[PDB]
């Protein structure tokens, strides 16, 4: 019974811990969604800009808008912090204790997503070769991270359900 | 906000169940205490004869 | 007759917790209007 | 655009049906929880006599 | 069962706030008759 | 399906591999009274007699 | 006028949600208060026997 | 939770602040539109005068 | 857990150290008939014969 009580308390604490990882992934995914919207608008802007009709002042205005949205992307990357941890500012990983014993961790991965780590450093449309290809590459590179986050969320939810069932049985 | 809810807030189902169990335990303990205080009466019967 | 454990209550709470997710997802989908609200849903459909 | 609709948009009839079913399940589970917490009361009758 | 936080209501309010902008822009364009009603719309088309 | 691209297959495989790892973890870590039941073929003998 | 509206006017969705949540909290608190006042009755059973 | 509440209040206040900047930009844009109309009429007058 | 910050670990360690100190206290302090039972390895001999 003593060992059983220890297991019950450990498993309940582990489920509580897993909830935190779920929250972290959700917050990071929201920030990524905003970055994706900004990237989509920038791509539309480039499509509009790469036309012979536009004059030099029109290209300057388009570049102003594009640069403003790129700075917004960089700001959203840098400033977004969860529990005093800047998730989108440095490659790293988190280890979520989802068990009663030691070394029972589910690893969450965090990738530094910003202009430098997306190839959009100095992106200009006035006086950049192949702008649309680079923009599509960045869009796919943030989509990959979003998919990884969703997979981690599903894993954590399944873990929580299993821990609940095991705790009830014990 | 939803993370803070997942951290500090309570689940009313568990709280209600624990409250009901605690109330039952309190009443049972009171009854057993009454029985325990009634136990020592046999000494009076012994002294009576 | 145990009054230190109410296993039936634990089973019922587990079933309620299992049910909660479907209700949350249904209300979220109805509010947003999109079937894919997060990468946890599909994320392949989301990338497409 | 129509393909994107066929991929990402949701069917409101199915969602409404699922939400109604979930609400019914939730209320049923709440009632069953109330009954389950009411079950252990017979022990008080046992102790009382 | 939490009654101190209503996350679903917050999601619904967020979706409504997201939707408001499209309705406002559509009504403005219908009333004015011009697609470019401000610099935030295009402003390259506006300069042209 | 033939409509899926390579990136979609990569994402689907990522999720599948994560769930398979979860299955393996649940198998390995499920322990009762210091016995890993779902980790090795064996047998338990329950004394149901006098 | 729009700038003033963005500062001094209220958002009805948030206000309605807060009203509903406050009413739920008030009724819950009333029920818990009733149960809390019901709690001390066990001393009467203690004294009775 | 204390830190989370601090962050929640700060972000709400930040959005409230950003609304003011949007309003300022709108007002300045309206004034600039009127100035643009006046300049256009002045250009037409100069074309007529030359 | 990885979500915990340094201050959270500091608080947890504070509470843990308090409970460990409580354990050591209860061990040292318990005394039966002028004997600190849980403070030294030893043995007692109970006369149960004539």
């Amino acid at each position: 019974a003593n060992r059983f009580t220890s297991n019950i308390k450990g498993l309940t604490q582990a489920a509580r811990n897993a909830n935190d990882g779920i929250s972290v992934a959700q917050t990071t995914e929201g920030a990524l969604s905003e970055i994706n919207n900004n990237l989509q608008r920038v791509r539309e802007l480039t499509v509009q800009a790469t036309t012979g009709t536009n004059s030099e002042s029109d290209l300057s205005s388009i570049q102003d808008e594009i640069k403003s949205r790129l700075d917004e992307i960089d700001r959203v990357s840098g400033q977004t912090q969860f529990n005093g941890v800047n998730v989108l500012a440095k490659n790293g990983s988190m280890k979520i204790q989802v068990g009663a014993n030691d070394n029972q961790t589910i690893t969450i991965d965090l990738k530094q997503i910003d202009a430098k780590t997306l190839g959009l450093d100095g992106f200009s449309v006035k006086n950049t070769t192949d702008p649309l290809k680079a923009l599509d590459d960045a869009i796919a590179s943030v989509d990959k991270f979003r998919s990884s986050l969703g997979a981690v969320q599903n894993r954590l939810d399944s873990a929580v359900t299993n821990l609940n069932n095991t705790t009830t049985n014990l | 906000s939803e993370a803070q809810s997942r951290i500090q807030d309570a689940d009313y189902a568990t709280e209600v169940s624990n409250m009901s169990k605690a109330q039952i335990i309190q009443q049972a303990g009171n009854s057993v205490l009454a029985k325990a205080n009634q136990v020592p009466q046999q000494v009076l019967s012994l002294l009576q004869g | 007759q145990v009054i230190n454990t109410n296993s039936l209550s634990l089973i019922t709470q587990n079933n309620i917790n299992k049910n909660q997710s479907a209700l949350s997802s249904s209300i979220e989908r109805l509010s947003s209007g999109l079937r894919i609200n997060s990468a946890k849903d599909d994320a392949a459909g989301q990338a497409i």
